[PDB]
Parts: C-alpha cells; sequence; structure tokens
C-alpha cells in the first residue's frame, strides 16, 4: 500500500521527497517487524516498548 | 571512533586486485602461471613499494619474469595490514572450500 | 643418551638445557666469520604482573602469579643470524623458531591474565668490542607482540575481525554505540623488551646459558579491555655456530 | 532432462577439437574416478589441498591447460603443480608412479580417457556444485 501511494504521487508529478513525505507515519510504522506479533518470546515480558523502545 | 581494519581494507585496491603486500596466497590461483612457485616467492619477499618491484625478486628465470609482467595489471600494493599478515595467515588463512 | 621415550611425560621437554659449573669459558669471535644462533631456548620460571592501583600516586609493583596452563611455556628452536657489528658488538636477529606460547597466569583472588609469551622478531644486542662471548656478556633487545588471538578468532557471540558478525545479533534493536568496543574487534601490535644475562659459556662448544628478563603487554582480547604489563623471568640456553 | 550427446560432447584438445563420449564411457569414467580418485576428489574438490579443484575454469588456467581430454590424460600420466613447474608423481597418483600408487597399475589408456571424460562432463550436469564443496551439498 505504501508503494502504491508513492507510485501514484510520482505518476502525478511529485518529487521522490514529496512522495515519501506524503506517507503517514502510522502507515510506515505498521510496515515494521517490531510490530509483528510473531516476533516475541514466552519470557520476554511487558509492553513492546520494553524491547525496541518507545517509537518517536 | 573504532574501526574494523579488514572491512576498511575492502574499500581500497585490496578489494579489487591481488595485493602483493596482504592477500592470502591462494588468491594467485586465479591467473595462469602464478601458483605455487611465483606466489610462494611473491609472499616470501613482501612488502613492495610498487607493483613493479615484484620483478626485482632475486633468482627469477626469464619466463618467471615474463609471467610477472603479463600479470601486473592484476596486482596492487597497499600498506601491510598487520591483521592480514600475522599468524602465517598469508600461507593458510583458515578458509578452505 | 636420552630418547623421546625417556623424556615423554617427565616435564623435561619444557626445560632448556643447562651447562655444567665448569662452563665458565670464553667463545672467541672472529669479526671476519659470520655466525648464527642455531638454537635459542627460553624457559620461564616466574611470571609477574604489575598491579594497577586506584590512585596513580601509589607505586605499582610486579606481583607473583600462578601458572594454570601447565608445562607449555618455553620458547625453543629459535634461530637467526648473529652479526658482528662495526664496533665489535654482536646483534642477534631472530628469523624463526617456536617463538611464542599463549600463557595464562592467575592473580591472587583468581583474575586470569592470558598473554602471548614471545620474542617474535627479536633484535637483541651486546655491548661493543666483544672479542669473545664471556659470562660478562649481555644481550639487550626489543621484539614484537602481536594480538594474542589472530584475526579469525570469534568471540562467544560469533563476532570477529576477519570473520564473524559485526553486531550483537541477540540485541537486534539495542543502541550500537555503548557496544562499539565489544563489536569492533581490533588487532594490537606492541613492543616488548628483553635482557639476557650470560652466566655460563662453553668455549669449546659455542654453548651459552644464563638468565633473562622480559617485559611485554598481556592479552587485550582484541581491543575489548586494557592489557596488563607482564614481567617474565627465567633461564635461557643458546648454541652459537659459525655459518 | 537427459544425459544427451550434447552433454557428453567435450573438448578433446587445446585447439578446439571436441569428442563425443558414449554413455558407456561416461559410466566407466564415473566408476574409475570412484575407484582411483574420489577418496581425495569426491565432488570435484581436493581433500588434501582445497585450493585446487576440478572445475573446468580452474583446469583451463592450469599450465599446461587441463580443461581437455589430452591435458587430463597427460596429468594422469605425469602430474604437475598448477604452474606446470614441478612434477609431483611421487605424491600424486599417475601411471608413472603406479609402483607406489597401486590402483594406477591396471588403468589402461582407455580408462584414463574415461576418467578425463567424467571430470569434464560432471560440471556440465552439476554446475557450480561440481568443485563447490559443502556449501553446495
Ligand atoms: C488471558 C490472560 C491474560 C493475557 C493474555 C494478558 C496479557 C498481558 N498482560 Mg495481563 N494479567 C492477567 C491476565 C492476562 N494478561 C491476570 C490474571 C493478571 C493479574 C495477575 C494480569 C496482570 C498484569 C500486569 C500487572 C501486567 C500485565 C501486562 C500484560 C502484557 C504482557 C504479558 C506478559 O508479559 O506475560 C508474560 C507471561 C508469562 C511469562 C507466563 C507464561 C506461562 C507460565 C510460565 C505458565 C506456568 C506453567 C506452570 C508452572 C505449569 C505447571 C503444571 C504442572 C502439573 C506441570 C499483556 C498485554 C504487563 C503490562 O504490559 O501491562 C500494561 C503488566 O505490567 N498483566
Ligand atoms: C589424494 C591422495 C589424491 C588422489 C587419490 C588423487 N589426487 Fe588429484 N590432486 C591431489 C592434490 C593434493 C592435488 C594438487 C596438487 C598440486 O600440488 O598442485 C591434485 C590435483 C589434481 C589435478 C589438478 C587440478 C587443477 O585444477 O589443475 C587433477 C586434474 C587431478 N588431481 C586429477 C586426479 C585424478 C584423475 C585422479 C585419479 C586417478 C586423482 N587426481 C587422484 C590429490 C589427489
Ligand atoms: C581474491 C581471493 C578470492 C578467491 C576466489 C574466490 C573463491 S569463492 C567462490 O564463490 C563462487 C560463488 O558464485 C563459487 O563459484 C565458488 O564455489 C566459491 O568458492
Ligand atoms: C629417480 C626417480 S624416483 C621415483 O619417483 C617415481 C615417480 O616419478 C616413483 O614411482 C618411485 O617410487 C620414486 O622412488
Ligand atoms: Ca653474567
Amino acid at each position: 500500500e505504501i508503494n502504491r501511494r508513492v507510485q501514484a504521487s510520482l505518476a502525478s508529478g511529485a518529487t521522490l521527497e514529496e512522495a515519501w513525505s506524503a506517507i503517514p507515519e502510522k502507515l510506515a510504522f505498521y510496515d515494521y517487524i517490531g510490530n509483528n506479533p510473531a516476533k516475541g518470546g514466552l519470557f520476554r515480558t511487558g509492553p513492546m516498548n520494553k524491547g525496541d523502545g518507545i517509537a518517536q | 571512533e573504532l574501526v574494523n581494519v579488514v572491512d576498511e581494507k575492502l574499500g581500497t585496491a585490496y578489494g579489487e586486485k591481488i595485493d602483493l603486500n596482504n592477500t592470502n596466497i591462494a588468491a594467485f590461483i586465479q591467473y595462469r602461471g602464478l601458483y605455487p612457485t611465483l606466489a610462494k616467492l611473491i609472499v616470501k619477499n613482501a612488502p613492495y613499494e610498487s607493483v613493479e618491484d615484484v620483478l626485482n625478486i632475486p633468482g627469477l628465470t626469464e619466463r618467471q619474469k615474463q609471467i610477472l609482467r603479463e600479470n601486473l595489471e592484476h596486482f596492487t600494493v597497499t600498506e601491510v595490514e598487520t591483521a592480514l599478515v600475522e599468524g602465517g595467515d598469508r600461507y593458510n588463512n583458515g578458509l578452505y572450500k | 643418551t636420552l630418547t623421546y621415550d625417556d623424556i615423554v611425560g617427565t616435564g623435561l621437554a619444557n626445560k632448556c638445557p643447562t651447562l655444567d659449573d665448569t662452563a665458565r669459558g670464553a667463545y672467541p669471535i672472529d669479526s671476519s666469520q659470520t655466525y648464527r644462533i642455531a638454537r635459542l631456548c627460553l624457559q620461564p620460571t616466574t611470571f609477574l604482573v604489575k598491579e594497577e592501583p586506584k590512585n596513580k600516586r601509589q607505586e605499582a609493583e610486579f606481583v607473583p602469579t600462578k601458572l594454570v596452563t601447565r608445562e607449555t611455556t618455553s620458547l625453543d628452536q629459535i634461530q637467526g643470524e648473529l652479526k658482528v657489528n662495526s664496533d665489535g658488538s654482536l646483534t642477534f636477529v631472530e628469523e624463526d623458531g617456536i617463538d611464542f606460547q599463549p600463557v595464562t597466569v592467575q592473580m591472587a583472588g583468581g583474575e586470569r591474565i592470558p598473554l602471548l609469551f614471545t620474542v617474535k622478531n627479536l633484535v637483541a644486542s651486546t655491548q661493543p668490542n666483544v672479542t669473545s662471548i664471556t659470562t660478562s656478556t649481555d644481550f639487550k633487545g626489543e621484539f614484537n607482540v602481536p594480538s594474542y588471538r589472530t584475526a579469525n578468532f570469534l568471540d562467544p557471540k560469533g563476532r570477529g575481525l576477519a570473520s564473524g558478525y559485526d553486531s550483537a545479533i541477540a540485541l537486534p534493536q539495542a543502541k550500537e554505540e555503548e557496544l562499539a568496543r565489544a563489536n569492533v574487534k581490533r588487532f594490537s601490535l606492541t613492543k616488548g623488551q628483553i635482557s639476557l644475562n650470560v652466566a655460563k659459556v662453553d668455549g669449546r662448544t659455542g654453548e651459552i646459558a644464563g638468565t633473562f628478563e622480559s617485559e611485554q603487554l598481556s592479552d587485550d582480547d582484541m581491543g575489548a579491555h586494557e592489557p596488563h604489563e607482564v614481567k617474565i623471568q627465567g633461564v635461557f640456553y643458546a648454541s652459537i655456530e659459525p655459518a | 532432462a537427459e544425459l544427451t550427446p550434447e552433454v557428453l560432447t567435450v573438448p578433446l584438445n587445446s585447439e578446439g577439437k571436441t569428442i563425443t563420449l558414449t554413455e558407456k564411457q561416461y559410466l566407466e569414467g564415473k566408476r574409475l574416478f570412484q575407484y582411483a580418485c574420489a577418496s581425495c576428489h569426491v565432488g570435484g574438490i581436493t581433500k588434501t589441498n582445497p585450493s585446487l579443484d576440478l572445475r573446468t575454469e580452474t583446469l583451463a588456467l592450469a599450465t599446461p591447460p587441463r580443461d581437455n581430454i589430452e591435458g587430463l590424460v597427460d596429468y594422469m600420466k605425469n602430474p604437475t603443480t598448477y604452474d606446470g613447474e614441478q612434477e609431483i608423481a611421487e605424491v600424486h597418483p599417475s601411471l608413472r608412479s603406479a609402483d607406489i600408487f597401486p590402483k594406477m597399475r591396471n588403468l589402461t589408456e582407455k580408462d584414463l580417457v574415461a576418467i578425463a571424460g567424467h571430470i569434464l562432463v560432471e560440471p556440465k550436469i552439476l554446475g557450480d556444485k561440481w568443485g563447490g564443496g559443502k556449501v553446495y551439498y
């Protein structure tokens, strides 16, 4: 979906900076393995933020 | 800041060509005529200030010198890197197949 | 004489040859002949490690250590040219031999100190005008001490210089900078210093024997920590030959 | 896919001449290579000197070129180092040192051709796996 939006932006004139600058942070953040729930461990306790950190 | 000296060396001509000052001896197998006799001699008589200096190794037959000449475009020289040359690593660097 | 089966398992294989108490002679040097040391042997009898104090106003002493790697310490079959110099001094230039042993000693309290005990690339000299080698002759020189581990050595998490991972792969998202010293392996090359004090000479044979003391740095674990200063003492033996 | 006449067609000599082997020679070559060579060259590698392999490209850069029947047959008679500078019959099996490498004693000229044929055909089938070692198992 991120690739589609970037291709559309471009198809319609945007620079590469603009096209990517148009991607919502929230969408990008989903496209990150730190949010994939199959990456944990049984004894790795607490919030996700306790592993990779609090995303800024 | 701390640097891995081997990774750095891959950014120099050592990453492109056979370096007469550092490269393990098995690399000489990549060209006709170098291994084992010239390779032994090149490594034993290193380091070299320039590539051409390889021609000044004492005791070389004429065809030996000629083989050197034909392969100079495949050679380079950089500073002796201690991590590549210690431990007899030029002779056996722990890599087989 | 003694064969391998006489010696095997006794400890003697780690002992440098000794000279009789009559070996007090003089080995003449002809500035026109070239010579070599055909066999240099160094047997350590004491390893001392310099303590590292909390304040650098206290005098730091070399303290005794306990050897934990058994009788695997002696350097032997070392050889190289013995040059006669302009001023009549002699210079030994090491060419080859069994010229290093990894050694681990333990401080009181149990801290283990690995070191590469060595005289690699030794260039050692006497005082000038040495017309004969006598029990008054000394050699003093310097040598190289390369990293205790060579470049392929992988730490327990697989990280290395010429091989291995370049990060702490078990901490996929930890910050890199605090771990840089652990992650980026480095290969030290330092200098050590040695003195050989002749105490016995067989002029009839070219054999000499005496005491030595050297100083060098210990293992820095490929850059991960600061090495300690070591002082090695023992006996030596050498056979000189016209060559 | 099949073991066809094209797969079995290999360079005879340094000058571009080819020779087509029969399926029977191929099989013979594989058998005799097992009988006399595979203890050190299983898979196209060399157990006692892994720097040198039996890959076609490696053989081509030997001196003299060994990437053809004639070169291989001659190797099997009078083996040299890779630069052709030294004769290594004393530590590498050949017809010349059949006294000390006794499996060499009943290899005929035709056997030598079959083995050469095996060595040149295998990489045409196996590709980089030939001479690749364990990475390619
Ligand atoms: C369905 C039940 C359930 C689920 C799915 C969750 C899920 C969650 N909780 Mg909640 N929670 C629960 C019930 C649950 N909780 C109950 C009942 C309480 C009251 C005790 C709590 C109190 C609580 C607190 C106080 C916190 C959470 C937090 C969390 C988060 C991290 C979980 C974690 O680290 O677990 C780790 C789990 C384990 C390591 C246990 C694994 C299974 C054990 C080993 C079973 C034991 C086996 C046994 C010995 C077998 C013996 C039998 C014999 C015959 C052999 C996560 C969203 C943390 C947080 O992020 O909150 C904001 C947090 O701080 N929970
Ligand atoms: C181990 C005991 C071996 C057996 C059995 C055979 N070979 Fe071998 N081979 C061996 C070594 C150590 C080497 C390298 C020798 C050197 O110093 O150069 C080789 C090399 C070859 C080569 C040359 C490879 C190249 O790339 O040029 C060939 C063509 C070769 N060996 C073939 C061969 C055949 C046909 C054998 C069976 C009769 C055979 N080898 C046996 C070790 C050993
Ligand atoms: C300059 C020294 C390097 C020595 C030559 C590289 C040998 S590496 C080489 O990588 C290839 C991967 O496609 C394979 O064909 C082959 O099996 C493999 O060993
Ligand atoms: Ca004295």
